[PDB]
C-alpha cells in the first residue's frame, strides 16, 4: 500500500504515546469530568486523591471493590505506566481493566464511580488503547450526559459508525441509531461475547437486561422480510438465549423467555427445536414469577408451531418433566383465568400425553376440555386416541363419562370416527 | 541475613519497585468477581545426530554424538511443540433428568 | 526503485530516498509526514542538513 | 453509516513446518 | 496408427478432474500439483501462473499423487513414477498384477498401497540419495484385521511407524521389523477420509454419516466427536496461524468452519463445487497462513482467504467470514465449438455444452 | 369422507395469528426507564396479541 496509508497505520499503533510537550498537553487535556484548561493543569497525585476517596466511598456501598484498592489504586498505580511494560503484563491489565468496567457497569449514575473512572481514564489511557468494554458496557446508558462526555472524548472502533457520526454534539443518540448499530451482524457476535462473560461473572442488573431485550427485539422486528438474515441470524440469538436460561436469576430468565418468544412469532422453527428450547425451560425454572412467564411463553411457542405433527404428544421424559414442574391444578387455573392466551394446540398435545402416558388423571382431562372450548380436528384426534386406550386398556366409567361429554357436545363426529374403526 | 518484614517494606518503597503489583495482577482472577503399546526396536535403537541442520539442531549438549531412541523420539517431541504450539482443547477436553444443554447441542446439529 | 536512508542527528526525523525519484522526510514516531516529493531523475543520496527544516 | 468492509490486501508471510526425512532412522 | 504431418503438442485448458491434488513446499512459498488425464501439472500459489506440465504422457489416468521438496511424485496403474520438474527422473516398476490406489513418501521409505489390501515399501538406497529406489518389502492387511484399504499417512514422531487407514480401524505398522504392532477398534461407519493434526498423535477420520472422529494414538481412544449431518465427509484440513480452525469439505458442494476450542461452527460456504461433477474432492489449508485451496471434480481450482478480524481487543469471538480471492478453471463438459481469434494465433474462443464460452 | 377432507377441516380449523411488522416495538424504547421485568414482558405480549 502506499506511504500515507502505512504511516496511518504507525501513528495507530503510536495512538497512546506522549512524545512532545504538545502531544502530551492533549492526551492529558482528554478527560472525563473537567474541561480544557483546568484538566490540562492538574496533576496525577490531585487526582489519585479524589480516586481515593471516590473508592472509599464506593466500597462503603459494595464490599467488592477492595480488589481494585487492592491493585490498580495504589502507589505503584501511580508510578507505572502502560507504554513501558511487555505485552503478557499488558494482557494482565486488561483482564483487570475489564472486570472493573464490568463490576462497576452498574452505577454509573453516580459522582463516586464517576470520579474513580476518571482515574482510569487519565492514567491507563484507557479511552484510547480499550475502548470496547467502556462502549459495551456503558451502552445502556445512551441518554445521559456521562455518556455524552464519554461520546465527546472516545475514539471509536471500526465496529461503531453510528455513534462515530454522532460524536461532539447537543443532542444524544436515538433509539433509531441504536437499532441501526445492532442491525449489524458482527456488532452482535461481539455483543453475545460480552453477555457470555458477564453471566459468567453472573452480575447483570434489570436495566441492562431490558436494554439488551429491547435491542434485540427491535433487531429482529425490523429482519422480518430478509428470510436469509434471519436464518444467519438464528445461531447468535439462540445461543445468547441459552446462556440466559443458563444464569439463575429469575431477571435472566423471563429476559430470555421474551427473546424467544418473539423470535418463535417470527420465524416458523422446527418441532424438535422447539423441544429443545422447553426442556431447557424446564430443566433450569426455579421461581414464581419465572414459572408464569414460562407457562406462557411455552403456550405460544406450541400455538406458532404449525405443520404436519401440530399435535402430537410430548416424548415421555419431557412430559413427566413438564408434568412434574406443572402440577395440573395450578394449570387448570391459569386456564380459569380472564387474560386467556389461546392455548388449543399446546392443550391438546398435553392431554394426549396424559391418555398415552399417565392412564390414571381422565377426570382433569375432562375438566379441562370442559373449560376450554377446542378446534374439530383436534376433537378427532382425541378421539382417535381415546378409543384406542379404550382398545387396549380394561375399561372404565370414567372413560364412558369422557365420550359421554362427547356425545353431548359432537356425537355425528364420534359416529364418523367408529365408522373408520369400529361399531 | 536475611532482612525482616518492615525492612522488606521500606525497601520496595523507597526503590519503587512494582514486582509486588505484577505478581498481583499475575495472581488476579476474575474467578471470583500412559501408552498402550511398546516397541522393542525403538527401544533397542541407536540413531546418530551430527548428520546435518536437523538433528544438530535436537542436539542437547555438546559433547555427545549419538543417541538411543527413546531419548530421541522424546527430543522430536520437545522440538515438535517448539515449532507447532500446543493448544488448550487437546490439554483438556474429553467428550466423557434432563439438562440444560439440549438446546444448543440441537443448535449445534441442524443446519 | 532501491532505497537509501539518513536520520537526522535529533533521532526523530527519517529522511528516505528511493534509486528513481521518491523523496519522503517523516517524524515517523508519531507517524506525522513533513514532505513527499516524486522527483523523477536518479536521486542518488539525501542527508538533513542541520534541523527537521532543510535537507539537501 | 454502517460498518465498511474493505478487504485488504494478502501476503503469504513465511512459515515453519515439520519433515518426516528426519523422523525415521536407521537400524544399528 | 501413426502420424505423418501433426504431431501432439499439448491438450489445453484444464485444471482438474478430481482426483485429489497436493501441495508441496519450497523454501518458504507453497506450489499446487494437480492431474489432468494422462499428464499432470504444476501451478504457483502466489500468482496462480502455470509452472510445470509433464513431458511423456502416461499409459493410463494417473490416480494417486504427492509431494515432498521438489520431487514430485505420481502412480498410475502399475507402475509409481517419480518426476523432477515434469521431466520423467525415475520408473519404479511394482511387481505385482493388481492398481496401485495410495500413497505416502516419508523418510528413508515410500509406501504404495494398491487395491487388494498389499502395501508395497521401498527403502531409500543410502540416504545420500533423494528417493527410494531399492524393492524391500511387501506387507499385506488380512481381512480378520480390517477391511479394504482407504489411506496412508504418517504422524509426527513416530520411528518407522505407517498409519493405514480402513474401512473399520486404523492400524500403526513398525516397518522396520516389519510387524503390526497395533490395531484399534472396529468403527460402525465407513471411514472415508483421513487427516493428521498439528498436534502430537491425532488423528482425523471422517465417515459417511457426519461423524468427524477425532482420535488419539498412544492411548487409542477416540478424544472429540463433531456431527455434521445429512452428508458423506469428503476431505479435512487444520489451520496453523494460532488459530484452532478446523475445515471440513463435504461432498454436496458446501463448506464448513468450525472452531475446536469453542465447538463452534464458525461459518458455512455454499455451493463452491458442483456436486453433480464429483464433489469437494480436496480442500486444504495451506501450512500457517491464512488461505484456504479448494479443488473440486468441476474442473476447477480456486482459493479463498480469512480476513483478519475487525474487533481490537476481542478478535476471535468475531471472527470475518472468508472471502473469495484467486482462481483458474475451465469448461465442465466437453466444448462443443471453437474458432481461433486472429492473424497472431493468440485467442481461442470456445464454447460448451455447459452453456459458456471462454 | 377422505383424508383431503381431513385436511379441510385442518386448515379451516387453523384460527387466526398476530404477526409482526417492522415497526411495532418503539413503545419499548419510550418507557424501558425503571419498570420490572416481568411487567416489560407483559407489555411485549400484549404487543404481539
Amino acid at each position: 500500500s502506499s506511504l500515507s496509508d502505512q504511516l496511518a497505520q504507525v501513528a495507530s499503533n503510536n495512538a497512546t504515546v506522549a512524545l512532545d510537550r504538545k502531544r502530551r498537553q492533549k492526551l492529558h487535556s482528554a478527560s472525563l469530568i473537567y474541561n480544557s484548561k483546568t484538566a490540562a493543569t492538574q496533576d496525577y497525585d490531585f487526582i489519585f486523591e479524589n480516586a481515593s476517596k471516590a473508592l472509599e466511598e464506593l466500597s462503603q456501598i459494595e464490599p467488592k471493590f477492595a480488589i481494585f484498592s487492592r491493585t490498580l489504586f495504589s502507589e505503584s498505580s501511580i508510578s507505572l505506566d502502560r507504554n513501558v511494560q511487555t505485552k503478557e503484563e499488558i494482557k494482565d491489565l486488561d483482564n483487570a481493566i475489564n472486570a472493573y468496567l464490568l463490576l462497576a457497569s452498574s452505577k454509573w449514575y453516580l459522582a463516586p464511580t464517576l470520579h474513580a473512572t476518571e482515574w482510569l481514564v487519565r492514567r491507563f489511557q484507557i479511552h484510547v488503547k480499550n475502548t470496547e468494554m467502556l462502549l459495551l458496557s456503558t451502552l445502556n446508558y445512551y441518554q445521559t450526559p456521562v455518556f455524552k462526555r464519554i461520546l465527546s472524548i472516545i475514539k471509536l472502533p471500526p465496529l461503531f459508525n453510528c455513534l462515530s457520526n454522532f460524536v461532539r454534539s447537543e443532542k444524544p443518540p436515538t433509539a433509531l441509531t441504536m437499532i441501526k448499530l445492532f442491525n449489524d451482524m458482527d456488532f452482535l457476535k461481539l455483543y453475545t461475547s460480552y453477555l457470555d462473560q458477564c453471566i459468567k461473572h453472573n452480575a447483570t442488573y434489570t436495566n441492562q437486561l431490558l436494554f439488551t431485550t429491547c435491542c434485540f427485539i427491535n433487531v429482529v422486528a425490523f429482519n422480518s422480510n430478509n428470510d436469509e438474515k434471519l436464518n444467519q441470524l438464528v445461531p447468535i440469538l439462540l445461543e445468547i438465549s441459552a446462556k440466559l436460561l443458563a444464569s439463575k436469576s429469575k431477571d435472566c430468565q423471563i429476559a430470555a423467555h421474551t427473546i424467544l418468544v418473539v423470535f418463535a412469532t417470527a420465524l416458523p422453527l422446527k418441532k424438535t427445536i422447539i423441544l429443545a428450547a422447553m426442556e431447557t425451560i424446564l430443566s433450569n425454572l426455579d421461581a414464581k414469577e419465572a414459572k408464569h412467564s414460562a407457562l406462557l411463553t411455552i403456550c405460544k411457542l406450541f400455538q406458532t408451531l404449525k405443520g404436519q405433527g401440530n399435535v402430537d404428544q410430548l416424548p415421555s421424559k419431557i412430559f413427566k418433566l413438564f408434568d412434574s414442574k406443572f402440577d395440573t391444578v395450578s394449570i387448570l387455573t391459569f386456564l380459569d383465568k380472564e387474560d386467556k392466551p389461546v392455548c388449543d394446540k399446546f392443550i391438546t398435545s398435553y392431554t394426549r400425553s396424559i391418555a398415552r402416558y399417565d392412564r390414571s388423571k381422565l377426570n382433569i382431562i375432562l375438566s379441562l376440555l370442559k373449560k376450554i372450548r377446542l378446534e374439530r380436528y383436534e376433537v378427532r384426534l382425541i378421539i382417535t386416541d381415546l378409543i384406542y386406550l379404550s382398545e387396549i386398556l380394561e375399561d372404565k366409567s370414567q372413560l364412558v363419562e369422557l365420550f359421554e361429554y362427547f356425545i353431548s357436545i359432537n356425537e355425528d363426529l364420534v359416529l364418523k370416527c367408529l365408522k373408520s374403526l369400529g361399531l | 541475613p536475611p532482612p525482616d518484614e518492615e525492612e522488606q517494606l521500606l525497601a520496595k518503597f523507597v526503590f519503587g519497585d512494582t514486582t509486588d503489583l505484577q505478581e498481583n495482577l499475575a495472581k488476579f482472577n476474575a474467578d471470583f468477581i500412559e501408552a498402550a503399546w511398546i516397541d522393542s526396536d525403538d527401544e533397542k535403537i541407536k540413531v546418530p545426530i551430527l548428520v546435518t541442520n536437523k538433528t544438530k539442531k535436537l542436539r542437547t549438549s555438546y559433547n555427545e554424538s549419538k543417541i538411543n531412541g527413546v531419548h530421541y523420539i522424546n527430543r522430536l517431541r520437545s522440538q515438535f511443540e517448539k515449532i507447532y504450539p500446543r493448544p488448550k482443547w487437546v490439554d483438556d477436553e474429553s467428550d466423557s433428568n434432563g439438562d440444560i444443554n439440549a438446546l444448543t447441542k440441537i443448535l449445534s446439529t441442524t443446519y | 526503485g532501491p532505497y537509501h536512508i539518513k536520520y537526522a542527528k535529533n533521532g526523530t526525523h527519517l529522511l528516505i530516498t528511493g534509486r528513481k525519484g521518491h523523496v519522503a522526510s517523516m517524524d515517523w514516531r508519531k507517524g506525522q509526514l513533513r514532505a513527499e516529493l516524486f522527483l523523477n531523475e536518479t536521486c542518488h543520496s539525501a542527508t538533513y542538513l542541520q534541523n527537521e527544516q532543510y535537507f539537501a | 453509516p454502517k460498518v465498511v468492509r474493505e478487504a485488504k490486501k494478502v501476503e503469504m508471510t513465511e512459515a515453519r513446518a515439520y519433515n518426516a526425512d528426519a523422523d525415521t532412522a536407521k537400524a544399528a | 496408427k501413426n502420424s505423418k504431418i501433426f504431431s501432439p503438442f499439448r491438450i489445453i485448458g484444464n485444471v482438474s478432474n478430481g482426483v485429489p491434488f497436493a501441495t508441496g513446499t519450497l523454501g518458504s512459498t507453497f506450489y499446487i500439483v494437480t492431474c489432468v488425464g494422462k499428464t499432470f501439472q504444476i501451478y504457483d500459489a502466489n500468482t496462480l501462473h502455470l509452472l510445470f506440465v509433464s513431458e511423456k504422457e502416461t499409459p493410463s489416468s494417473i490416480v494417486a499423487l504427492s509431494a515432498h521438496f521438489h520431487y514430485v511424485y505420481a502412480a498410475y496403474e502399475n507402475k509409481v513414477g517419480i518426476y523432477k520438474r515434469g521431466i520423467e527422473e525415475h520408473l519404479l516398476e511394482l511387481e505385482t498384477d493388481a492398481n496401485v490406489e495410495h500413497l505416502c513418501i516419508f523418510g528413508d521409505y515410500l509406501c504404495a498401497s494398491t487395491d487388494d489390501n498389499s502395501i508395497f515399501i521401498y527403502k531409500k538406497s543410502d540416504p545420500q540419495d533423494k528417493y527410494p529406489s531399492e524393492f524391500y518389502t511387501k506387507l499385506t492387511v488380512t481381512e480378520i484385521q480390517g477391511g479394504e484399504i482407504v489411506s496412508l499417512q504418517h504422524l509426527a514422531t513416530y520411528l518407522n511407524k505407517l498409519t493405514v487407514v480402513t474401512k473399520s480401524n486404523v492400524l500403526l505398522f513398525n516397518v522396520r521389523t516389519g510387524k503390526l504392532v497395533f490395531t484399534s477398534n472396529e468403527f460402525p461407519d465407513q471411514i472415508t477420509t483421513a487427516e493428521p493434526a498439528p498436534v502430537l498423535d491425532i488423528i482425523a477420520l471422517g465417515t459417511v454419516t457426519g461423524e468427524v472422529i477425532m482420535f488419539n494414538m498412544r492411548k487409542g481412544k477416540r478424544i472429540r466427536t463433531i456431527k455434521i449431518p445429512q452428508s458423506r465427509i469428503s476431505s479435512l484440513s487444520f489451520r496453523t496461524d494460532g488459530s484452532s480452525h478446523l475445515s471440513v469439505g463435504t461432498s454436496s458442494g458446501d463448506l464448513i468452519f468450525y472452531d475446536l476450542d469453542r465447538r463452534s461452527r464458525i461459518h458455512v460456504l455454499k455451493n463452491i463445487h458442483r456436486e453433480s461433477y464429483g464433489g469437494v474432492t480436496q480442500a486444504t489449508f495451506l501450512n500457517g497462513q491464512p488461505i484456504i485451496v479448494t479443488s473440486g471434480g468441476d474442473n476447477s481450482l480456486k482459493e479463498y482467504v480469512f480476513d483478519p478480524s475487525l474487533s481490537q481487543g476481542s478478535g476471535d469471538v468475531v471472527v470475518q467470514p472468508p472471502r473469495y480471492l484467486r482462481s483458474r478453471g475451465g469448461h465442465s463438459q466437453p466444448p462443443s465449438y471453437i474458432a481461433f481469434a486472429d492473424s497472431q494465433s493468440h485467442f481461442m474462443l470456445s464454447a460448451s455444452k455447459d452453456r459458456s464460452l471462454w | 369422507e377422505d383424508e383431503e377432507d381431513i385436511a379441510l377441516e385442518f386448515i379451516n380449523g387453523e384460527k387466526k395469528d398476530k404477526l409482526v411488522n417492522m415497526n411495532s416495538f418503539t413503545s419499548m424504547f419510550d418507557n424501558i426507564q425503571n419498570v420490572q421485568m416481568d411487567t416489560f414482558f407483559d407489555r411485549v405480549m400484549k404487543v404481539l396479541t
